[PDB]
């Protein structure tokens, strides 16, 4: 499941990225937050280093941090830099990254705990739990996982997102 | 231009020019398509162009026209990019493809100036089939008072040996329309052989037609110099070990129509990167391809 | 001023006569101080007029003798210096001392060239060994004659007929005790099936690889590549010329016919054609390995070292 | 200090300068048990160095870069000295004592100059143990990315090379050629592999469990049996331990001898090699700089008759078994490195830059 509301990320936002090959024009990435869409990333004629030690497997696959340059939602194609990536951006970005992968995890935990046989009900229950709370605190990602944090703690919260008892007891138990 | 006009488009730029290659009507056409795809994507632009070049793959059935697409596709993504909105994107990216355009239309001219001065007065000329770079240096070999005779063989499947033969016989040159399989017969009386190459491989050795390979092979049983004449846009990355090992999409009872010939049996080659030994040609094609 | 004129032409009618001085490297010496004397004694704003000053004096130079190369090359890699202290000074008045500092680099480069050389040669010679040589080489010489301080090996000096110089290498080389054989030039052939290696010098090495040399060593190359003994170029990076062999046919040096056939030889001289080259020009697969003062380098390497000290836009010089 | 090690036998005339040990005598008879000069991560290593228990090229030097690890972990800083030059100072003797055990291949020396570059390199304002992870982190990069990734790298480069229903000839036990086949046989190319074998090693054994304990068809045969093969043979791979300034290729005994055969039977050879393995040393012959074995280990028992048990008793008699060779670059035509498929001539043009 993607990490928000929006099932591709907007222009001038900061997503991570693995890099799953390298080609001629630029880079193909897959964007693990929007249900591992395709991206691609251009390179600097500095950074064109094939020729002398290319070892192409090295970036074969890698995490990193980069800023959306250009989207286009019709066409499905998402452009980004590495290069306009601030070194604050790039911590930030890390942290959010760290924060939607323990979101991530507790939410797979759900949808598994309720039997959900079929990926779009995992995924709207989640979607759905997580966007809320996003919207009551105005915090797309880091409400969640403070959430869970409260839950850890003080369960109740969970309580009226009644998807299932199973989904509430487990996510509380991994949040614990 | 929903790849039925390029494909037209391609035709139109063969056809109002016969004294051009195939590979700079296939930038021509990138370029184009370039220049009128109204798409807003970094990345909307490289599958655009890798379905352009499989369509100019599919109508051209050349080495170049493949080599010219992957050449293409460096060089108009090499600067900095770094665009707003994808207006200076693709502005950039024109400007690189016209400078790559006119690099590619004075390299023919750079060849033959830089190759001429190897032919020497009252030498024998072994050619195999028509290539314009070939005759632009016997018109350069010409322009500057020497004088030589031409074997042309007439490369069997498509008489254009014989098409050679009338083109440089209105040169006035002496030329002589050899058979195919007479290339063992004339190679003791031509003292040097030179032949216009349509790819060239990595290890050195060249992409070309038919009868390249018997003519190379018997100028290398009698020790002539075996001179190569190729542009920049006609290398490759294939490495080919045997004549079966170039791929089928150039090659077409068994009636082939590219052959290779190893690097060890070629003395020159002539490109516009200069007059390169084999292991130059596998150098330079690593750093041109960058 | 004048006397930068007056040391011009001196070193050009030099050049026009004979060979003054002897050796190569010598003329590559006084190429680079006359060179940085032309540098020091002018004045210019950009790097370019002093390029077509350069060039100009270089097309005359060389017009001089287009058979010698070293000149020619040498003023080629003074031209190269000027271009890259221009660029990474380009990306403006202290452009003449760092070309002053760049050719005395140069100097200090080139004076240990012979000894570079002669350091790595204990790792081409072993005990009991059987060298052929042509000519005479004070590259080779030095080579095999500090190689013949903890080896015991075998030196075959072929002579060269136009100018039996191989004598004074034979006649060098016996006063370090390195078993020298002395043979004439037409028994190469006659004994290649016992030569190890042949480790030759040269006058230019070629842009592709090749290299004109004292003659008769395309022969001794021919002979090698027959029995595949392997050939050790010993020649430093002076001698590199981005020439190709077919440029206006203006390779060999042909000289007084004297030499060959003498002026007391009758009235046949004049129904005869006697010819005397005294270069050669041996291919690059007929070459097996190059050492210069960089290491030991493959034929399939000269054009790169032809990029690391050549720029292409002076060819022509 | 450390002795040299004892020559063994009557040495030839032509390798005067090489020397030529034994595998019967250890150099470690007449050194302490509690190894103090040496660290004793190094007389382990040099001991199975000797005796022969690591063979393979990159498992010598994975070896050495893990008895280096060791070093570095088991190191202690002296009073007001810095590490960059006492850390060199004693990993040099212990490099002197692997090359008395046994003489290292060029993936070891490069190997060395990348571990004395890196701990030149170490900074001197940072600590201790600070230095001591950062070139243990280099020593990890450095085995990763130079043999596992750019194993894989030569792995996808000959997958698009193997076709089907070719013949393969390989010769010796190389990890990475065994690998090519391997992940060639896994990800669908269904081809037979010829294996050619040599005396007294016979390490082609090796790779021969290797191919069919991995579901490859397989043909096991000697040396001079592969002019009989080679007819059927259609493409050659070999297993390079050293590619030199001039393009040569550094193997095994018998690596010429089958790219000559080869070629006399217009066989297309391919060597892969790693760009680890680049030596700025140049050689034109199999002389000047070689291996020599134990010249004991070359009888074997045909029957009730070993003519070689008394072989050191004939005076006029000398044993050689040569470790490596040279090929030269005009007999190899494809060089599969992790930079990608270059020919043999353009092979220092692309390794030096």
């Amino acid at each position: 499941c993607r990490f928000y509301q929006h099932k591709f990320p907007e222009v001038e936002d900061v997503v991570m990225v693995n890099v799953r090959s390298i080609a001629e024009m630029g880079a193909y990435v897959s964007l693990l937050e929007y249900n591992n869409i395709e991206g691609m990333i251009l390179l600097s004629e500095l950074s064109r280093r094939r020729i002398r030690s290319i070892n192409k497997l090295i970036r074969i696959g890698r995490n990193e941090c980069v800023v959306v340059i250009r989207v286009d939602k019709e066409k499905g194609y998402i452009d980004l830099s590495k290069r306009r990536v601030s070194p604050e951006e790039a911590i930030k970005c890390e942290d959010k990254f760290t924060k939607s992968k323990t979101v991530y995890s507790i939410l797979r935990h759900v949808a598994e705990v309720l039997e959900y046989t079929k990926d779009e009900q995992l995924e709207s229950l989640f979607q759905r739990t997580a966007w809320v709370f996003d919207d009551k605190y105005k915090r797309p990602g880091y409400g969640a996982y403070d959430a869970f944090k409260h839950a850890v703690s003080d369960p109740s919260i969970l309580d009226s997102l009644d998807l299932n008892e199973d989904e509430r007891e487990v996510l509380i138990n991994n949040i614990n | 231009m929903d790849d039925k006009e390029l494909i037209e488009y391609f035709k139109s730029q063969m056809k109002e020019d016969p004294d051009m290659a195939s590979a700079v009507a296939a930038i021509r056409t990138l370029l184009e398509f370039l220049k009128r795809d109204k798409g807003e994507t970094i990345q909307g632009l490289r599958a655009n162009l890798t379905s352009a070049i499989e369509t100019l793959c599919g109508v051209d059935s050349s080495v170049a026209v493949s080599s010219g697409g992957e050449l293409f596709l460096r060089f108009i993504s090499l600067a900095s990019l770094e665009y707003s909105d994808y207006s200076k994107c693709k502005k950039i990216m024109i400007e690189r493809g016209e400078l790559f355009l006119r690099r590619i239309s004075l390299s023919r001219n750079k060849i033959a100036d830089l190759c001429h001065t190897f032919i020497k007065d009252g030498a024998t000329i072994l050619t195999h089939a028509y290539s314009r770079v070939v005759l632009r240096v016997l018109e350069a070999a010409v322009a500057a008072k020497k004088r030589f005779s031409v074997y042309v063989t007439e490369s069997q499947p498509d008489l254009s040996g014989k098409k050679m033969a009338k083109a440089l016989c209105h040169l006035n040159v002496p030329v002589t329309v050899v058979l195919d399989a007479a290339v063992g017969y004339i190679m003791e009386k031509a003292d040097l052989v030179i032949v216009g190459a349509e790819g060239v491989v990595e290890n050195g050795g060249i992409i070309n037609k038919i009868g390249t390979n018997q003519m190379a092979v018997c100028a290398k049983a009698q020790n002539k110099p075996f001179y190569v004449v190729a542009e920049s846009f006609k290398f490759v990355r294939l490495f080919p070990l045997n004549q079966q090992d170039v791929p089928d999409k150039f090659k077409y009872e068994e009636h082939p129509w590219v052959d290779y010939t190893a690097p060890s049996l070629i003395t020159l080659l002539f490109t516009d990167l200069g007059v390169l030994t084999p292991s130059a040609v596998s150098d330079e094609l690593i750093k041109l391809y960058l | 001023g004048s006397e930068l004129s007056e040391r011009i032409e001196s070193f050009v009618e030099t050049l026009k006569r004979g060979g003054g001085p002897r050796s190569s490297e010598e003329m590559a010496r006084e190429t680079l101080g006359l060179l940085r004397q032309i540098i020091t004694d002018h004045r210019w704003s950009n790097a370019g007029e002093l390029m077509e000053l350069i060039r100009r004096e270089g097309r005359r130079m060389t017009a001089a003798q287009p058979s010698e190369t070293t000149v020619g090359n040498m003023v080629r890699r003074v031209l190269k210096i000027i271009r890259e202290e221009y660029g990474r000074l380009h990306g403006y008045a202290q452009l003449q001392s760092n070309i002053i500092e760049a050719i005395n680099e140069l100097l200090v480069e080139l004076e240990g060239t012979m000894e570079n050389i002669a350091a790595q040669a204990l790792e081409h010679i072993h005990s009991n060994e059987v060298i052929m040589t042509i000519g005479f080489s004070r590259t080779v010489e030095a080579f095999l004659k500090e190689a013949a301080r903890k080896r015991k090996f075998h030196v075959i000096v072929a002579e060269c007929a136009p100018f039996c110089q191989g004598h004074e290498m034979a006649v060098n080389l016996s006063k370090a005790g390195i078993e020298t054989t002395v043979m004439t030039d037409a028994a190469i052939f006659a004994v290649m099936s016992r030569v190890n290696k042949v480790i030759i010098g040269t006058k230019t090495i070629l842009a592709n690889g090749a290299l004109r040399a004292v003659t008769g060593t395309h022969t001794l190359a021919l002979a090698a590549k027959h029995h595949s003994t392997p050939l050790i170029v010993c020649a430093p990076m002076f001698k590199l010329s981005p020439q190709f062999p077919n440029e206006e046919d203006s390779f060999h040096k042909f000289v007084a016919p004297e030499e060959v056939l003498p002026f007391t030889e009758g009235d046949i001289l004049e129904k005869v054609s006697v010819h005397c080259p005294v270069f050669d020009y041996v291919p690059p697969e007929l070459i097996t390995l190059f050492i210069s003062n960089i290491g030991g380098n493959a034929p399939s390497y000269i054009y790169r070292l032809m990029s690391e000290l050549y720029h292409p836009d002076d060819h022509v010089l | 200090q450390v002795p040299t090690r004892k020559d063994y036998g009557s040495k030839v005339s032509l390798f005067s300068h090489l020397p030529q040990y034994s595998r019967q005598n250890s150099l470690t008879q007449f050194m302490s048990i509690p190894s103090s000069v040496i660290h004793p991560a190094m007389v382990r290593l040099g001991l199975q160095y000797s005796q022969g228990l690591v063979s393979g090229s990159n498992a010598r030097c994975i070896a050495l870069l893990r008895a280096l690890q060791q070093v570095i972990q088991d190191y202690t800083t002296p009073p007001n000295e810095e590490l960059s030059r006492d850390l060199v100072n004693k990993l040099k003797p212990y490099m002197s004592f692997l090359t008395q055990c046994r003489p290292l291949s060029a993936s070891m020396h490069n190997a060395i100059k990348f571990l004395n570059k890196e701990i030149t390199s170490v900074g001197s304002s940072k600590r201790e143990e600070e230095a001591k992870s950062e070139l243990r982190a280099a020593i990890d990069r450095y085995v990763q990315e130079k043999i596992v990734l750019a194993a894989q790298a030569i792995s996808r480069f000959a997958y698009q090379k193997i076709s089907n229903g070719d013949v393969i000839l390989v010769y010796g036990c190389s990890s990475l050629v065994s690998r090519i086949l391997q992940e060639a046989w896994t990800e669908g190319r269904r081809f037979r592999v010829v294996v050619v074998d040599s005396r007294p090693w016979l390490e082609g054994r090796h790779t021969l469990r290797s191919l069919v304990h991995a579901g490859v068809p397989a043909s096991y045969l000697l040396i001079p049996a592969a002019s009989y093969v080679l007819p059927e043979v259609s493409k050659v791979l070999l297993g390079a331990h050293a590619l030199l300034a001039n393009g040569s290729v550094m193997s095994r005994v018998g690596t010429a001898q089958l790219a000559l055969v080869a070629r006399a039977h217009n066989v297309p050879v391919l060597v892969c090699c790693e760009t680890y393995k680049f030596c700025e040393r140049v050689q034109t012959d199999a002389f000047v700089s070689n291996e020599l074995d134990d010249p004991d280990d070359l009888q074997c028992k045909r029957g009730e008759h070993v003519a070689l048990a008394n072989w050191q008793n004939h005076a006029s008699l000398r044993l050689l078994n040569l470790v490596y060779d040279v090929t030269p670059p005009e007999l190899v035509d494809l060089v599969i490195t992790e930079l990608g498929m270059i020919p043999c001539s353009s092979v220092p043009v692309v390794l030096r830059v």
